[PDB]
């Protein structure tokens, strides 16, 4: 918990701008503004799986 | 991992690469055929996958001669090969005897062809079961064959999905003595029993066999008849 | 993988590993390039002496199939010799049955079908070769073709077959190919072969240059490379 | 459980557990009924048919429907509209199906 | 293992025949709550040969067929449905061959 | 590929999010991100390096 | 404790009975298994059915 | 022959549009050798086209069941199975058309003899759903539940070749409405029925609005009742029953019970089509409970003259025999005092101290009696 | 399932065989998109190219293959199977012209190609030609035709037609598009083909990438379009 060190934000990574935006849309928005996901009336997604080479 | 392939028997049972071919036949499209007193009626169940497909291109009910109808329940590309074989063979009979070939003789020779293909061991057998019928010498006939090379003779039978349910209905509803039209009615009934409900002039395709000869009916008379036939 | 044995079976993702393994077999073979000009086609092969046991003029990968058509093979050598014989046989049949020179597209299609038929069946392997086809005609101009181990045969302006397949066409495409005659393209191919792999992994190489076009009046032959000696007096100036 | 392999036959006995009940995969009409149930909560632009995706076999599990609906709904959240079009289901089919598919119409 | 000085009496096990299926039916059905008025030999001739514990399932699910119609008495039509319930063991022809 | 289908279903893990290898513009982007604080001169054909990058 | 004990109040998953879409076999079968011995166990006992323990 | 097959339909259509009862009935009795002549396949079409479109002309009770009896006579004369079952279904529908007490069920006991053995599973519920109607008509609630469950386990084998899903959904709403427990799902069933009632079923969509908006008033959201009579397709399918829905919707929107009574009795002939008027008098009632609660607390603020029967609204010549009826019949410990004001409700429920001891003494006297045997026996 | 490791062409349990339905994505190793359109007395093919190279030519890359003077076709999948199937179709059309005295109808050729693929499928020990062929043609008394040939040997033929990699989406768009009963006055057809590929791919690109194959009942000769008229149609649909 405490042992997160410092880092540079998501401008440091790149070339994979689909997943960046998509993870933001699936995580940050149903925790900052849940009413966008309640006005529709659809349960937010819970778990996200990153995979690849 | 055995049988594998076509050259050996099982330790006790039967031929697995015939049983699986029958399984693929039973996983085929539904169809029904009824032998009446005066004619024999064949009918199929032909749903296009999309609304793009055309219904004047591929034809399930297929004549072999001017008095012999023949349908299947299985795989079309093999169906065409064995039909073309039956065409050429019936023409060879008409070369030799100058007389239209009887349906029992067709079943003999087509069954010999299919049994030759089940002979060991390099090709697979057909995924095709047939329904052969015709009005030869007054009495009409109805002959169902199978990929194993055998054959039968039915009063009424079915092949495809839920053929057991169609067979229980044909056991229940059908009987010995009907007309051509009544056979058409109960054939469309047993086809609509197991098909999807959206059934038009195009989803079915019906050929009959009068004593006047084979007849492959049109969507005009189909929609004349099947427009809420019961 | 596994699933890689026979050439008739497919994979659970749908490709043939025998074709792929036959493709990357030619990757280990020597570098062979080709490029045409506005009135001719030039071949050039980086060829290597083993250590001291060769003779400089043996087993030349620059074949010559027809009067105006010859190969610039790379890969397994004897398989290339056999395929060259099939090409000679086909050109002979066309000359016999039609009375004039074979057009290069038709020849390439027949050879591509031969390659493809040797990819089809299971008793034989796919070929381990990749080669060039150049030609010239006064009514057709210059045509330069290219045949993979699978049988996909189509045309280029320039090519490379060998290790430095990418690393040659990196700078082949900065050549102003249309406005130049092939006599300039001779020392062009010389500098292209000479830049890649001077001394790095191996010890010594040797240059051959095949040559067809308008200057030879439809003939296809090796240059008199010793005449005008285009490589080394430019190679010693291409190291800086 | 899900796995009926790592169970002692001394457990599946008369008196202990008499019935053997599975939950098999649905078929074409059960998926239509499941769609009719689940899609009643979203706002559903009513000239978008979903039966034409039940025409795509087979191989839908029951847990996948609501995740497809979530993909469609959160894509409509990205659309900033409460309205469920067909392209939402296009992206949902293309995302939550999840190899394989072509499908078929050969040999029936 | 089947050396004759090691194993002596290899005793076959038959499939239950018509009267044998009848007796199996009478045992596995005698202790239930039947309808006043019943036949058993018809049911015994419905089966072309079951196992031992299939007839028990026939009887108990015929009792289930009685209770789904809110009854405790078991008519013949409960058996007419239970025979068809167990019938899904074997069906499936266009397999005569043999 | 070696996960349990007990874990592979949605509900627990809703959307499979796949990352793959960079394309040409993507290789350009990562290369110029790393090539920022590196002491060099104005000579760098990034297209050459990304071209040999495969 | 039964780990709290029996959930005691209102910690249901809060799922309606018609919310399960199109399961005649499953809902009817398990209804016979569990939900019918909740009520008609005194119809079970007089026949001699022995409805299952689990 | 076949040219006369369409001519039977032509002249029978004339007899149904402009012709009269005995003429088309004579035509049904006239074409009886004609069916013997023509091919028996389209015979069922002829039977349907004459019988159904004659019984859907006019209520003439000397001919409906009489021609049904004629169909029984000929169906048991020629003796075919596939044709007589439609006659069976039409006859039990005609028996339901006067809500017949037993003979409809006696006919359904013959319908169960035929259909459950055969294959046509939709033709089963084609009368079983009618039995689910008639067990509401006699209010046999669990057997109608069983019939609906049979319909639900029936209809998952059949695609939709007639319209049958919407009728099932509507009467599913009926059985969910006899419960009076769940209303939102029942409203969903009526709405799905209504989706199946678009422009092809007007005699059912004329009361589908009635059922769904009676349910939404039963759901007690008159805002959405107003917004859905403001719905576009309800305005497509409007009439006078929508005036009933709007007036009772406003009456429950503002709880003016006089508005409720007045607008309710204005449309009594259309109020008959909801035999659940217990909903209406229970909105009256289940509002009047808290009305008497807010008019039972003001009794200690300033009560007026006749503390028991002049406090309420007092509408239209003694609005009581309801309040006093709910002290008589029902209770809230609301004992009457004509001279207090508050009509005092006070009580002491826990007095179990004497209760459980009395229950002990009841059994202790029995234990003394059962010891008296030992007592009188061990001496002599 | 498998289980049997599906090596040769045999029947697997329940009930299928896996070689041909692995060959169904041998088309999908092509990386290409093909669209056929039949609305009225013309018929339109469109298919892109994938040319990254400046050293590679442009004329020899065409997958529109003229079979006969009144029959053209287009290919996807791997190129060698495609070209072999094309030479077989050419040879058998020539055999028809030799034997029967007249120009072959487009259907019979599809039947013969399907029979060849079935014979390569029926007997084992030969790789079963993983390429899909789409045909077009004009027939007298029938107007235009479009047919599709499988590697599976299942020929079929119909109005709006597409095969390749991305054609579940293309068939979805043509289900949503050929449902309205509009006429198809040949620029309607060009516009629908270009825009349906331009919605599947969503690139909206130069006239140098797609090849357009057309045949029309005013000149039954098969015809390949030129860069200028492709640009003319492209800016004509540009609104």
């Amino acid at each position: 918990s405490h042992e997160d060190p410092g880092n540079v934000s998501y401008s440091e990574i790149g070339g994979l701008s689909e997943q960046i935006r998509e993870l933001r849309e699936v995580i940050e928005l149903p925790l900052t503004n849940p009413e966008l996901f309640q006005r529709v009336g659809i349960i937010p997604p819970k778990g996200c799986l990153l995979y690849g080479p | 991992g055995y049988s594998f392939s076509l050259t050996t028997f099982s330790p006790s049972g039967k031929l697995v690469q015939i049983e699986y071919a029958l399984a693929a036949v039973a996983g085929g499209a539904p169809s029904v055929g009824i032998k009446a007193a005066n004619g024999v009626v064949l009918a199929t169940e032909k749903k296009q996958k999309s609304i793009l497909y055309d219904e004047r291109s591929v034809h399930k009910v297929e004549p072999i001669t001017k008095h012999i109808g023949l349908v299947y329940s299985g795989m079309g590309p093999d169906y065409r090969v064995l039909v073309h074989r039956a065409r050429k063979l019936a023409q060879q009979y008409y070369l030799v005897y100058q007389e239209p070939i009887p349906t029992a003789q067709l079943v003999q020779r087509v069954a010999s062809v299919m049994q030759e293909y089940t002979q060991s061991g390099g090709v697979r057998p057909f995924g095709v079961s047939l329904l052969i019928c015709g009005w030869n010498e007054g009495r009409p006939y109805l002959f169902q064959s199978d990929p194993s090379g055998a054959y039968f003779a039915w009063k009424a039978t079915a092949m495809g999905k839920n053929y057991v349910n169609g067979k229980t209905f044909l056991e229940k509803r059908y009987n010995e003595d009907l007309e051509l039209e009544d056979a058409i009615h109960t054939a469309i009934l047993t086809l609509k029993e197991s098909f999807e409900g959206q059934m038009t002039e195009d989803n079915i395709e019906v050929g009959i066999c009068n004593e006047a000869g084979f007849r492959r009916l049109t969507p005009t008379e189909v929609k004349d008849y099947l427009a809420a036939i019961a | 993988t596994g699933y890689d044995l026979s050439a008739s079976t497919f994979s659970p993702d749908g490709r043939v590993f025998q074709v792929e393994y036959a493709m990357k077999a030619v990757e280990n073979s020597s570098t062979a390039i080709g490029i045409r000009c506005k009135d001719g086609v030039v071949f050039g092969v980086e060829k290597l002496v083993l250590s001291k046991l060769y003779e400089e003029g043996s087993n030349k990968r620059l074949f010559n199939v027809d009067r105006h058509v010859g190969m610039a093979v790379a890969g397994l050598l004897a398989d290339a010799r056999s395929l060259a014989d099939i090409a000679r046989e086909e050109a002979s049949n066309f000359r016999s049955n039609f009375g004039y020179n074979i057009p290069l597209k038709h020849l390439a299609d027949r050879v591509a079908m031969y390659v493809h038929a040797y990819t089809l069946y299971s008793a034989v392997r796919p070929f381990g070769c990749s080669f060039m086809l150049g030609s010239y005609s006064v009514n057709d101009g210059a045509q330069l073709y290219m045949i993979d181990p699978s049988g996909v045969s189509y045309g280029y302006w320039g090519c490379a077959i060998g290790k430095a397949r990418q690393a040659a066409k990196t700078e082949i495409e900065k050549l102003q190919m249309k406005e130049m005659t092939c006599r300039d393209i001779v020392k062009e191919v010389a500098k292209i072969i000479y830049i890649v792999h001077d001394e790095v992994k191996d010890k010594a190489f040797e240059l051959e240059l095949s040559w067809v076009g308008e200057l030879t009046n439809g003939r296809h032959e090796i240059v008199p490379k010793d005449i005008r000696e285009e490589a080394e007096k430019y190679a010693k100036e291409s190291l800086k | 459980t899900n796995r009926a392999d790592t169970l002692d036959p001394a457990l599946l006995r008369p008196g202990r557990l008499d019935r053997k009940i599975e939950f098999p995969l649905p078929d074409r009409r059960q998926k239509r009924l499941i769609f009719s149930t689940i899609t009643s909560k979203m706002n559903l632009s009513e000239e978008v048919d979903l039966e034409d995706y039940v025409a795509r076999p087979d191989k839908i599990s029951g847990a996948d429907i609501n995740s497809i609906c979530q993909e469609s709904g959160m894509l409509a959240v990205r659309e900033n509209r409460y309205i469920v079009l067909a392209k939402d289901f296009e992206k949902a089919y293309k995302t939550v199906i999840k190899k394989d598919e072509q499908e078929h119409e050969f040999y029936k | 293992l089947l050396r004759p000085g090691r194993i002596d009496r290899k005793i076959e096990f038959p499939p239950p025949n018509e009267e044998a299926r009848l007796d199996i039916l009478k045992i596995h059905s005698r202790k239930m709550n039947l309808t006043r008025g019943i036949n058993l030999r018809k049911i015994a001739e419905l089966m072309p040969g079951a196992s031992g514990a299939e007839v028990k399932g026939v009887c108990t699910e015929a009792g289930m067929y009685a209770l789904r119609e809110r009854r405790v008495h078991v008519t013949q039509e409960d058996f007419e449905m239970a025979v068809a319930k167990v019938m899904q063991k074997d069906s499936e022809k266009n397999m005569s061959i043999k | 590929d070696t996960l349990d289908p007990a874990l592979l279903r949605p509900g627990r893990l809703d959307r499979k999010i796949h990352i793959d290898l960079p394309n040409e513009q993507a290789r350009l982007d990562i290369l110029k991100i790393h090539a920022g604080p590196i002491t060099k001169h104005g000579e760098i054909d990034y297209e050459a390096i990304v071209k040999l990058s495969d | 404790d039964s780990s709290i004990m029996m959930l005691t109040s209102d910690q249901k998953p809060d799922v309606m009975y018609a919310d399960i879409g199109g399961m005649d076999i499953q809902k009817q079968e398990v209804r016979e298994a569990v939900e019918l011995p909740l009520t008609h166990f005194e119809l079970y006992k007089q026949i001699g059915i022995d409805p299952p323990r689990g | 022959v076949q040219v006369k097959e369409q001519s039977i339909l032509e002249l029978g259509s004339l007899l149904a549009k402009t012709g009269q009862a005995a003429e088309l009935g004579g035509l049904l009795k006239y074409v009886r050798p004609f069916l013997n002549s023509i091919s028996k396949a389209k015979a069922a079409r002829l039977v349907r086209s004459l019988l159904d479109l004659f019984l859907d002309m006019e209520a003439a009770t000397g001919q409906e069941v009489e021609l049904c009896l004629e169909c029984i006579e000929w169906a048991k004369s020629e003796k075919r199975t596939f044709l007589r079952q439609a006659l069976e279904a039409r006859l039990v529908s005609l028996y339901f058309d006067t809500k017949r007490y037993q003979e409809a069920l006696h006919l359904g006991s013959q319908l169960l003899r035929e259909l459950k053995k055969m294959d046509d599973k939709a033709l089963l519920v084609e009368v079983q759903l009618l039995e689910s109607k008639t067990y509401h008509a006699l209010s046999n609630l669990p057997k109608a539940r069983a019939a609906l469950t049979s319909a639900r386990t029936t209809a998952n084998a059949i695609y939709c070749p007639p319209k049958l899903q919407a009728t099932l959904d509507m009467q599913s709403g009926i059985i969910h409405a006899a419960e009076e427990k769940d209303w939102k799902t029942a409203y969903s069933y009526f709405y799905e029925a209504f989706e199946g009632y678009d422009s092809i079923d007007s005699p059912k969509a004329i009361t589908s609005l009635k059922y769904m908006l009676l349910c939404k008033i039963m759901l007690n959201t008159p805002e959405d009742v107003q917004a859905l009579v403001s719905g576009k397709l309800a305005l497509r399918y409007a009439g006078r029953q929508t005036e009933a829905l709007k007036c009772v919707a406003q009456a429950s929107k503002n709880r003016s019970l006089a508005d409720f009574e007045k607008a309710l009795t204005d449309y009594r002939a259309e109020l008959r089509d909801d035999p659940i008027i217990s909903t209406h008098l229970a909105k009256l009632y289940d509002n009047l409970l808290e009305q008497n609660l807010i008019r039972v607390i003001e009794p200690f603020s300033r009560v007026q003259i006749e503390h028991i029967s002049s406090l309420i609204k007092l509408s239209k010549a003694d609005v009581e025999r309801k309040l006093s009826q709910m002290i008589l019949d029902k209770k809230f410990h609301g004992i009457l005092d004509q001279g207090e004001g508050v009509l005092i409700i006070f009580d002491e429920p826990p007095v179990d101290k004497t209760y459980e001891a009395a229950l002990e003494t009841i059994q202790n006297m029995s234990k003394v009696v059962d010891s008296l045997y030992n007592k009188a026996k061990k001496l002599t | 399932s498998a289980g049997f490791d599906r090596h040769i062409t045999i029947f697997s349990p329940e009930g299928r065989l896996y070689q041909v339905e692995y060959a169904f994505k041998a088309i999908n190793q092509g990386g290409l998109t093909s669209v056929a359109v039949r609305g009225k007395d013309c018929a339109v093919i469109v298919t892109q190219k994938k040319v990254p190279d400046k050293l590679l030519d442009s004329s020899t890359v065409t997958h529109l293959f003229k079979i006969t003077e009144n029959i053209g076709c287009v290919m996807t999948g791997m190129t060698a199977d495609s070209r072999s199937q094309v030479q077989r179709a050419r040879y058998e059309a020539a055999n028809w012209k030799y034997k029967y005295g007249y120009e072959i109808p487009v259907d019979m050729l599809c039947k013969r190609i399907a029979d060849i693929s079935q014979v390569y499928t029926q007997n084992a020990e030969m790789r079963p030609l993983g390429c899909c062929m789409i045909l077009i043609g004009i027939d007298e008394e029938q107007g235009p035709q479009v047919y599709k040939c499988d590697p599976a040997g299942y020929y079929c033929g119909f109005k709006a037609t597409a095969a390749g990699v991305k054609q579940t989406e293309s068939t979805s768009f043509l289900e949503k598009k050929v449902k309205k009963k509009f006429d198809w006055t040949f620029e309607q057809t060009v516009e629908t083909a270009i825009t349906c590929l331009s919605t599947v791919l969503s690139i909206d690109f130069k006239p140098s990438e797609i090849e357009v194959g057309v045949v029309t009942v005013e000149n039954p000769k098969f015809r390949i379009l030129t860069e200028a008229e492709i640009d003319a149609h492209l800016v004509a649909l540009a609104e």
